[PDB]
RNA sequence: UGGCACCUCGAUGUCGGCUCGUCGCAUCCUGGGGCUGUAGUCGGUCCCAAGGGUUGGGCUGUUCGCCCAUUAAAGCGGCACGCGAGCUGGGUUCAGAACGUCGUGAGACAGUUCGGUCCCUAUCCGUCGCGGGCGCAGGAAAUUUGAGAGGAGCUGUCCUUAG
RNA sequence: AUAAACGCUGAAAGCAUCUAAGCGUGAAGCCCCCCUCAAGAUGAGAUUUCCCAUUUCUUCGGAAAGUAAGAUCCCUGAAAG
């Protein structure tokens, strides 16, 4: 998990959604989960 | 786009009481609540509902009322179950009656009871199944049983579903 | 669960079988008899009422001898309470025997410690002296009192005042040996009170 | 008396505010203190009034 | 010169019974005290006491909009060291409605000798019994 | 480290150590997790977490720093650089004397060196203990519920599971 | 009961998704459990037992003046100070 004040997609399969209000990503690749 | 249609296949009994419901089959008594604020539809054989409000806090709960409907509906009809196969040497499963016991690698064997309206069974030593009529049950305690071991990258050790892509690494 | 009030005899030593030496403290626990049951319908709680030696007709008055006579005895001198106990049995007026205890049992002993005087924050708190050489004016003192900032002392600051005779507890003590006919009980290591004191005895919570 | 007045005056469903609003487009002329007086000891008198200050108002 | 000045006892206190179900805490509170104060009488004195006596019944259903069940905090401080407390409204209200509703009430009273004597009017209930049977209080509705 | 010169020159005592602590979290240890260029043992980085814990000496007035031997660890900061009507007085910062240097000189030097008076019976609040009075709609003797508050809260090594 | 986190079912957005409605795990931390104080908690609580309803005056309100249960003055002391 990467937390940043930019969570951005890295790739061209990761998702952005938001849980419990605060944005973040998700993908198939472990190195790609950010959290705001 | 579309979550309309609900069709009853046959020999089940659904009724709407108040902002309840109770649906009967030949497996087993399902009943919750709903809002009111969403609108159920009854006759013999078909379910419909729609949403009067027609914004974001209502389209949801519509479609999460036919879904959940349907998911009633088809437990008692057809049934659920779910897969799990357990990987590698000292993995073994066994049954003691109505308990499930695993040995997976730890030096205490960890045990399992099937709650009411689900029923453990296992084929052989390294497979096992879960069968009931509703998916969230079934489901959540295929979970737990899968979190006491889950699969490792590096060899594949461990208990998994049969349809998924563990990744794999290479650790010399 | 079960209780009963004893006197701190003395303070001893036995020889157990396998060959070892341990020291033991002496409870003398006769005359003690139960005097009034209380309910969850009259009281809100359960618990019994013991009373522990009796005393001549006159020490005691008129409304403590009424309320021994309602369970038929002679005043007492000690009376205690005890919760968590089983209220099916002790019948009211009969008595508590030693033998409610057996060589093993894990018990808890309650008293009041040894009364010391006004003693100072070294012996009462167990603080640390200061130089006692060196040119140092400053030997058994408590220390400073707290910052500048409050303009005022915190609570809890340590100081001198009267330092025993506290209701302690001390718990998880093993029980060596039980003699019913002189009524007494011996239990393995310390308990608190001068003697002559009254402890209190139950079993375990834990 | 604001006090006093708006506490008598809610008995007939009418605020302070509307009542004096009332009272002064009806034409009468009567202090706080008057009013304050008639609300404690001569009530109905003060029902009266409130009424023309209702018939004032519509 | 003639302004009318009410004395002790001169003027008559009633009982009422409030049920909170449903109504906000704020909203309820704010009606509660004005009935206590004795400002919904023609006899209002400053001065004095010309209030009623208040009974609130079903004080475990007072209601929180938002997420006030959770997000809002009571604070105690025991006046040591260190020794602040917290406690959340949805947990009070689930344990003890009656100190919410008092806490919450007593905020809106004056903070004074006459203040402290009528937070001693008020009688809340977490269910929907009360013991005061004996002096025959009235329905009050809010608004 | 500075800038300003707003309170104090009819006096707001200064560095280090001792006694006594309390608070923040930007966490040193212990607890729970995500990613790893994570095979295991050991690590790196980030996230939640302030409950407890956080050594004894050699040199220097020293803070600091280096070193010795340990430890689960030897955290960073605030409180008038916390704490002198609680202590010390080694340093700085009084009168004596000497060195190097500057000055014609009397003398001077954030250069050095040896020696050099640390006053006070606690009124009010505050803190730690102990009593008298009245109250608690009659006067007494015991046994108690518990709103509320304080205390405690740490952690190693060995054996087995198992080479 | 929760924090970070991990999930189940599930739409908005025919798929996907731990969240939007709804469920489950989860910390030496929070609230309990453990030890002590605690009804001046003026919101002054509860239980068991004991004494009883005297005499003078009072404009009622009320006052004094001998007592009951009980306690103390005074005296011998320590396990207390
Ligand atoms: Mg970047
Ligand atoms: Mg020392
Ligand atoms: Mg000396
Ligand atoms: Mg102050
Ligand atoms: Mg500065
Ligand atoms: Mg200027
Ligand atoms: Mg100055
Ligand atoms: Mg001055
Ligand atoms: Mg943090
Ligand atoms: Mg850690
Ligand atoms: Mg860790
Ligand atoms: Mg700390
Ligand atoms: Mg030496
Ligand atoms: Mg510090
Ligand atoms: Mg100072
Ligand atoms: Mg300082
Ligand atoms: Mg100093
Ligand atoms: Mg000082
Ligand atoms: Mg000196
Ligand atoms: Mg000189
Ligand atoms: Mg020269
Ligand atoms: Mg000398
Ligand atoms: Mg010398
Ligand atoms: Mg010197
Ligand atoms: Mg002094
Ligand atoms: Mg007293
Ligand atoms: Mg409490
Ligand atoms: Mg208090
Ligand atoms: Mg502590
Ligand atoms: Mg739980
Ligand atoms: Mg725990
Ligand atoms: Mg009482
Ligand atoms: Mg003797
Ligand atoms: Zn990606």
């Amino acid at each position: 998990m990467k937390v940043r004040p930019s969570v951005k997609p890295m790739c061209e399969k990761c998702k952005v959604i938001r849980r419990k209000g605060k944005v973040m990503v998700i993908c198939e690749n472990p190195k790609h989960k950010q959290k705001q | 786009i579309g979550k309309k249609t609900i069709v009853i296949p046959a020999g089940v009994t659904v009724t709407l009481n108040g902002s309840t419901a109770t649906v009967k089959g030949p497996k087993g008594e399902l009943v919750k609540e709903f809002n009111p604020e969403i609108t159920i539809n009854i006759e013999g054989n078909e379910i419909n509902v729609s949403r009067p409000t027609d914004n974001k806090n209502h389209r949801a709960l519509h479609g999460t009322t036919r879904a959940i409907l349907n998911n009633m509906v088809v437990g008692v009809s057809e049934g659920y179950e779910k897969k799990l196969e357990l990987i590698g040497v000292g993995y073994r499963a066994q049954k003691q009656g109505d308990k499930l016991v695993l040995n997976v690698g730890y030096s205490h064997p960890v045990e399992f009871v099937a709650p009411k309206g689900v029923e453990i069974e296992v084929p052989a030593n390294t497979q096992v199944i879960v069968k009931g009529y509703n998916k969230e049950h079934v489901g959540e305690l295929a979970a737990n049983i899968r979190a006491v071991r889950p699969p490792e990258p590096y060899k594949g050790k461990g208990i998994r579903y049969e349809g998924e892509h563990v990744r794999r690494k290479e650790g010399k | 669960t079960k209780g009963i009030l004893g006197r701190k005899v003395g303070m001893t030593q036995v020889f157990t079988e396998n060959g070892e030496l341990i020291p033991v403290t002496v409870i003398e626990a006769a005359q003690n008899v139960v005097l009034q049951k209380k309910t969850v319908e009259t009281d809100g709680y359960e618990a019994v009422q013991i009373g522990f030696e009796d005393k001549r007709a006159k020490l005691s008055n008129k409304p403590e001898q009424g309320h021994v006579a309602k369970a038929d005895t002679t005043p007492k001198r000690f009376i205690r309470e005890f919760r968590d106990v089983n209220l099916d049995e002790y019948e009211i007026g009969a008595e508590v025997k030693v033998d409610v205890f057996a060589e093993g049992d894990i018990i808890d002993a309650t008293g009041v410690s040894k009364g010391k005087g006004f003693q100072g924050v070294i012996k009462r708190h167990g603080q640390s002296r200061g130089p006692m050489a060196h040119g140092s004016r400053y030997h058994r003192r408590p220390g400073s009192m707290g910052p500048v900032a409050p303009n005022r002392v915190f609570k809890n600051k340590l100081l001198p005042g009267r330092m025993g005779g506290e209701q302690i507890t001390i718990q998880n003590l093993e029980i060596v040996k039980v003699d019913v006919e002189k009524n007494v009980l011996l239990v393995k290591g310390n308990v608190p009170g001068a003697k002559k004191a009254l402890v209190q005895i139950k079993t375990a919570t834990k | 008396w604001i006090a006093r007045i708006n506490a008598a005056a809610r008995m007939q469903d009418l605020s302070y505010s509307k009542l004096m609003h009332g009272l002064k487009l009806a034409g009468i002329d009567i202090n706080r203190k008057m009013l304050a007086d008639l609300a404690v000891n001569d009530i109905a008198s003060f029902n009266t009034l409130a009424d023309s200050a209702k018939k004032a108002l519509a | 010169r003639t302004t009318y000045m009410a004395k002790p006892g001169e003027v008559e206190r009633k009982w009422y019974v409030i049920d909170a179900t449903g109504v906000s805490l704020g909203r309820l509170s704010s009606e509660v005290a004005s009935i206590l104060r004795g400002k919904n009488k023609p006899q209002f004195t400053p001065h004095i006491d010309t209030g009623d006596f208040v009974i609130i019944i079903n004080a475990g259903k007072i209601g929180l909009t938002g997420k006030k069940a959770t997000d809002k905090i009571y604070y105690r401080h025991s006046q040591y060291p260190g020794g602040l407390k917290s406690r959340t409204a949805g947990e009070m209200r689930t344990n003890n409605p009656e100190k919410l509703l008092e806490l919450s009430i007593k905020g809106m009273l004056p903070k004074n000798s006459l203040g402290r004597q009528l937070f001693k009017k008020l009688h809340v209930y977490g269910g929907s019994e009360h013991e005061h049977a004996a002096q025959k209080p009235e329905v009050y509705e809010l608004r």
